[PDB]
RNA sequence: GGUUCGUUCCAUGGAAUUAACGUAAACCCUUGCUUUAUUUGUAAAUAUUAUAAAGCAGUUCACCUUUAUAUAGGAAAUGAU
């Protein structure tokens, strides 16, 4: 059965100084995925995924329509976990290599700190805000953001489960509501079919998700509260997020082609 | 009603004929050609059509041979757990 | 195993040795049948990408390899004297003939 | 007598009197092979020797001359009774796969059946409702129907929740954007066209067949 | 053109994006959560274990014999009833015979003896052969030839030998002995069905050479010395039954091997090479003396 | 290998394979190698010397 | 049990593993081709009949079909040769 791992450097006893207290930090990994593996050894209790991995069963139960809610543990106790690994204890200067890197793709690190954090809050639901390395078959490694709603893959195996956009507020009479209800009537019609839109390596080496960001209700609800007033929320959770960024270990899952 | 039976000890569980007997088709327009002159006549003119049919078959190349079938090579590796054993 | 492989339109043809040749070579007595499946695993792993293979699996691979060389025996051409007359010759049961053919009338 | 003297339990008794002596009278007798010491001190088992098997369920005390008493019997539980009422009341439970396949034997280790159906290691069908039921009959002293009744309708209010987590999760995954693959409605209905296809072929040859012999039965060759 | 050019990039292609997707499923291929991974297809030949329990035994379908109607009341000994139509072999007569024979695999390799392990079916050549490897000793995955001992002059006729001090090392000097010395017999044959090749089975009896079976609900117990109840038919059976028996014998050599940098042989030099010392000083006497 | 057969293969190690134009001109006029002229260094090439 | 001109070949058998002879192969004549030699044979000739030493060649390649997936077979003036 699927068991609980401890964490990087013992956030769930002592917690991140500056960014989560002990407290919740227990409440957003220990007790919560504890709660999503408990239902998922039930789902997978004798099932082939019984002793699968959780990426192994984001993949393999991406597109059945009949497992759609085993892809939702699945993918919510691997990118929940993705997220808090990917924090550091103490600030982390950013590498030189990340650092250059990012200025050709944004512009500025501040660039691309006010899109996750603005992609957050636009957001207005729980769901994931990654950081990915797009790298097609002869086009540069470049990167871009991606945002996932409740239980999204960045992968690209599982694109059938990316919920980028909000059918409910994108699809409606405007020019703009046409061309997004066009793109959800093609990719259904041709995932159904079967048809290919976009080609993909082999491998799903074309995105590699190197950072991510937990905007779930859980996770700040409790220590920056609502955010009435201004004072903590949502938003200063993302901003606070920035600071303990382990961007030594970011640098290294990006793995950047020698280009300097 | 009884159900089939256990068969006894054989010393080869097989079929005489595995594949079965082509039977030449130019023998079954014979017959049709010799039904006419019976009921017709010889110089008649109702046989032309079924004469006719006679010498294209004969001039017609034979079929090919069909590939032997299998079946006494399966019969011999149940024989012994289908019937009582072998015996020799 | 976990090395990835060519599609097989896109594997070079090799000549691997046959039946007889490994029953000469090791000087047993082995089954068509055993040979069978020991070759196919010689076929599985030259589809291995050249670049990935390792140097272990090219060795194995150039000691089943049919170098046999057929016998060329090519005919040689009926030339045309100067005067444009070839002479082609033709035999039958006891005979044996020799006709200058030119272009005339 | 189609059988053969096997001696393959006196190997030792054998070599070791063949090992006891030399051949040629006044030497010494040569070393003994090197297995006639390690097994020295391990003798075979008894074989063939019919004793009186286990009984399983108690045997027919109103016989007077009883046959089969070297006859291993059948091993019978009191689950078995409660395995067919439950399969034979709910028989699309069977349709549920379920994997005989063991992983490492010890499944009943984490079975406690006073906590409820759902158990670590095992998969809800109708033997959590058996074991759930036999619990409850033996140690709540409950009737077979009462224990029946609480440990089943436990049982249905786990599946109603698995059903609708099929429907939302599909449901929900479209309101952000996310498609799905081809149902098993559709997957099965393409497959029966393809079959039915090859069934009209089969029935135009043989229809178009039969039509021969009705008119090969009457006989027409003199072409009046 | 543009059509075969395509093939060109993707068989290029292949190496970068092969070393890119092991780089990668090294990262996040275990972020989820630890699976209690407790059953792998190939554990048994990986690492099998020491000793098995009854509840290994079980898992492994060791338990399932043949049909009630295809039995041999011979060994009514090891049934433990009736089930699904067939004879449950007992979980603890299996264990104790397994164990039993595990002791008789590792003494004749401490004394250096030759262990011959049989399987022929179709999927048994994976098994045995791991199993030669731990114990040392010699496999067999197709027919066993019949004559192979009993007439073994014959058949092993040119396949070479050589011989060994107590290190395993070997010695040199005895050239003219591996030609007039007829060939080997195993020590001790482990034969994992012993219901299909009944021909070598019985050349150990003929030859007094010990045995070790996995007797079946079907399968005549007087066959072999030492008998496990178990079912042969299940190719996940025998994989553990080899597994222990394979563990036996590399515990068995360690046992010999360390005592012999000790100076202390466990073994003696067998009769066949006796002879050919004493013919050896005769040889040599002539030479001191003329 | 007492009763194995023979592939009839080409042996590009006979005389007669090895030169297909027997003439001594063309063999020795610089063909591959330069300055074998001398006839004594292409038979010692060709056969086992003594001397 | 299949297959083969053939105890040929493959598979298999609770007994097989092998040796000799016949068989097969090879040999002589004959057939196409290459190189060699040109008198007493050849009209001429830049070599082509003949003479005769050696070497190569087949069911080989292509096409069609193919069992247990192990061993292959068919088509015969309108594929090559
Ligand atoms: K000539
Ligand atoms: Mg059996
Ligand atoms: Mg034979
Ligand atoms: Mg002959």
């Amino acid at each position: 059965q699927h068991y609980l791992m401890p964490l990087r450097d013992n956030f769930e006893q002592e917690g991140i100084r500056n960014f989560l207290s002990p407290g919740s930090v227990n409440m957003a990994y220990t007790e919560y995925q504890t709660f999503i593996l408990e239902k998922l050894n039930a789902l997978v209790v004798g099932t082939d995924f019984e002793q699968k991995d959780t990426k192994s069963i984001v993949l393999a139960t991406a597109r059945d329509p009949e497992l759609a809610h085993v892809f939702n543990h699945a993918s919510m106790a691997h990118n929940n976990h993705f997220f808090f690994d990917h924090l550091s204890p103490v600030p982390v200067k950013m590498g030189d290599k990340l650092f250059y890197h990012i200025n050709e793709n944004f512009g500025s690190v501040d660039t691309l700190r006010d899109e996750m954090i603005g992609t957050a809050v636009s957001m207005f639901g729980p769901g994931f805000v990654w950081l990915v390395r797009t790298q097609l078959p002869g086009q540069p490694v470049a990167l871009r953001v991606m945002a996932t709603y409740l239980a999204g893959s960045p992968y690209p195996g599982a694109h059938w489960r990316r919920q980028e956009m909000d059918a409910q507020t994108s699809i409606g009479s405007s020019p703009q509501g046409l061309s997004n209800g066009q793109r959800f009537f093609e990719r259904s019609a041709a995932g159904f079919k079967g048809n290919k839109l976009e080609p993909t390596a082999p491998g799903g080496t074309d995105l590699i998700p190197i950072l991510c960001l937990n905007t779930w209700e859980y996770a700040w609800l409790r220590e920056y509260g609502t955010g009435v007033g201004g004072m903590g929320g949502k938003l200063a959770y993302a901003q606070s997020w920035w600071n303990m960024i382990d961007w030594a270990k970011v640098e290294e899952e990006a793995r950047l082609e020698t280009r300097i | 009603p009884n159900k089939p039976i256990r068969l006894p000890p054989l010393k080869q569980l097989r079929v005489r004929q595995a594949n079965k007997a082509e039977e030449n088709p130019c023998i079954a327009v014979m017959s049709s050609v010799l039904a006419c002159w019976a009921s017709a006549g010889y110089n008649s003119a109702g046989c032309a059509t079924v004469e006719n049919a006679l010498r294209a078959c004969m001039d017609a190349p034979k079929p090919a041979p069909k590939p032997n079938n299998t079946i006494n090579y399966h019969l011999s590796r149940f024989q012994e757990r289908l019937t009582q054993g072998k015996s020799k | 195993e976990d090395l990835p492989v060519i599609p097989a339109t896109a594997v070079e043809r090799v000549a691997w040795k046959t039946l007889e040749d490994i029953r000469k070579e090791l000087g047993e007595q082995v089954k068509a049948s055993e040979f069978a499946r020991c070759l196919a695993l010689v076929k599985r792993l030259n589809s291995i990408h050249p670049d990935l293979k390792p140097q272990e699996i090219k060795d194995v691979l150039d000691s089943f390899r049919r170098n046999v060389q057929p016998f060329t025996n090519v005919a040689k051409p009926i030339p045309i004297d100067q005067f444009g007359r070839a002479c082609g010759v033709g035999k039958r049961k006891a005979s044996s003939a020799r006709a200058f053919v030119v272009e005339g009338t | 007598g189609k059988g053969r003297i096997f001696q393959a339990a006196k190997v030792y008794q054998r070599a070791s009197e063949a090992a006891a002596t030399n051949i040629v009278s006044g030497l010494p007798p040569r070393n003994p092979p090197l297995w006639l010491k390690a097994i020295e001190s391990i003798p075979p088992a008894e074989i063939n020797t019919r004793p009186y098997p286990i009984q399983h369920s108690p045997p027919n005390p109103r016989a007077r001359k009883p046959r089969n008493l070297f006859r291993p019997t059948k091993i019978v539980y009191p689950e078995d009774e409660l395995r067919r009422d439950f399969y034979r009341d709910h028989p699309w439970e069977l349709a549920r796969p379920r994997m005989i396949i063991e992983l490492d034997g010890k499944d009943a280790r984490f079975l406690d059946w006073s906590k409820g159906l759902r158990q670590r290691g095992i998969p809800l069908s109708g033997e959590s409702v058996v074991q759930r039921q036999l619990w409850l009959m033996e140690n709540q002293g409950m009737t077979k129907q009462e224990a029946y009744d609480k440990a089943r309708h436990e049982f249905y209010k786990l599946r109603q929740l698995e059903q609708m987590e099929r429907r939302i999760a599909v449901e929900e995954a479209r309101m952000v954007g996310g498609y799905f693959g081809k149902d098993l409605l559709t997957v099965g209905m393409e497959l029966e066209n393809k079959t039915y296809e090859s069934w009209k072929k089969w029935a135009t040859t043989e229809i178009a067949r039969q039509e021969s012999a009705r008119a090969s039965m009457y006989t027409n060759v003199v072409d009046n | 053109d543009e059509e075969a050019l395509k093939l060109k990039q993707q068989i290029e292609a292949i190496p970068g994006n092969f070393k890119l997707f092991k780089q990668t499923k090294a990262q996040t291929q275990k972020l989820g959560a630890g699976v209690e991974v407790r059953y792998i297809p190939e554990q048994y030949l990986r690492n099998p274990p020491s000793d098995a329990s009854l509840e290994d035994l079980m898992a492994a379908q060791a338990h399932m014999g043949h049909n009630t109607s295809l039995w041999n009341p011979a060994n009514a000994r090891y049934i433990y009833g009736v089930r699904q139509g067939i004879h449950i072999i007992s979980l603890e007569t299996t264990a104790t015979h397994l164990r039993r024979a595990a002791r008789v695999v590792e003494e004749v390799a401490y004394r250096g003896g030759l262990i011959l392990f049989v399987g022929t079916r179709p999927g048994q050549r994976p098994i045995v052969v791991r199993a030669a490897e731990l114990a040392k000793a010699c496999h067999l995955f197709t027919k066993w030839r019949p004559g192979t001992i009993t007439n073994r002059e014959q058949l092993l006729g040119g396949v070479p030998l050589t011989v060994v001090d107590e290190l395993d090392r070997p010695l040199s000097g005895f050239e003219d002995h591996l030609h007039d010395r007829r060939p080997l017999a195993p020590d001790l044959v482990v034969c994992l069905n012993p219901k299909e090749n009944m021909t070598l089975l019985y050349e150990c009896s003929l030859a007094k050479i010990p045995t070790i079976g996995i007797i079946d609900t079907n399968t005549n117990p007087s066959w072999v010395t030492y008998q496990i109840p178990a079912n042969d038919d299940s190719l996940r059976a025998t994989a553990l039954i080899s597994g222990v028996l394979g563990r036996a014998g590399e515990r068995g050599q360690k046992r010999r091997l360390e005592a012999a940098q000790r100076g202390v042989v466990t073994w003696k030099t067998p009769a066949d090479v006796q002879g050919y010392f004493e013919l050896a000083s005769a040889r040599a006497a002539d030479a001191r003396r003329r | 290998q007492e009763k194995a057969s023979l592939i009839k293969s080409v042996d590009w190690n006979l005389l007669e394979n090895k030169f297909k134009n027997l003439n001594l001109s063309f063999i020795l006029n610089d063909a591959s190698y330069a300055e074998r002229n001398n006839l004594s260094e292409l038979l010692n090439k060709l056969y086992y010397n003594v001397l």
